């Protein structure tokens, strides 16, 4: 009944959010290396990173609970 | 049980990936603070790059783990 598929689908969705966070962080790092005169964009990237990270932690915690349930 | 070891390993990798990501978000904010006071020393940037490199590597292993799980559920 797609027990494994459901977990994998959820994990792939989580990986997409994680890659979104990594892309946001990469823009922040690339901008920082160039010593920008203004920090408005970098501050916004940090704020978005915090939001995405919070959701990633909630989803990951849920997936971990499901992974432990299935393995028993 | 072969899938049980993989499922628990996948949980281990996922938690590790989240902790690292949380660390990167915190460290990157601190670098922004360093830039605001004009004290960047290059090493802080290197630390962020190293963290990105490690994160990319962790994501690749997670995908490999999914492949092992799929290969074992056919």
């Amino acid at each position: 009944e797609y027990i494994i598929k459901d977990i994998l689908d959820s994990q792939e969705h989580l990986l997409r959010l994680i890659e979104e966070l990594l892309e946001t962080q990469k823009e922040l790092l690339e901008i920082l290396k160039r010593r920008p005169d203004s920090v408005e964009r970098v501050r916004e990237l940090v704020r978005r990173s915090k939001e995405i990270a919070d959701e990633i932690r909630r989803q990951s915690d849920r997936n971990v609970r499901l992974l432990e349930e299935v393995s028993k | 049980s072969p899938r049980s070891y993989l499922l628990k390993e996948l949980a281990d990798l996922s938690q590790h990936l989240v902790r690292l990501l949380e660390r990167l978000v915190r460290e990157s904010e601190r670098v922004v603070e360093v830039l605001e006071r004009g004290e960047v020393d290059e090493e802080e940037l290197k630390r962020l790059e190293d963290l990105h490199r490690e994160l990319e590597k962790a994501v690749r292993e997670v995908r490999e783990t999914h492949r092992e799980i799929r290969e074992r559920s056919r």
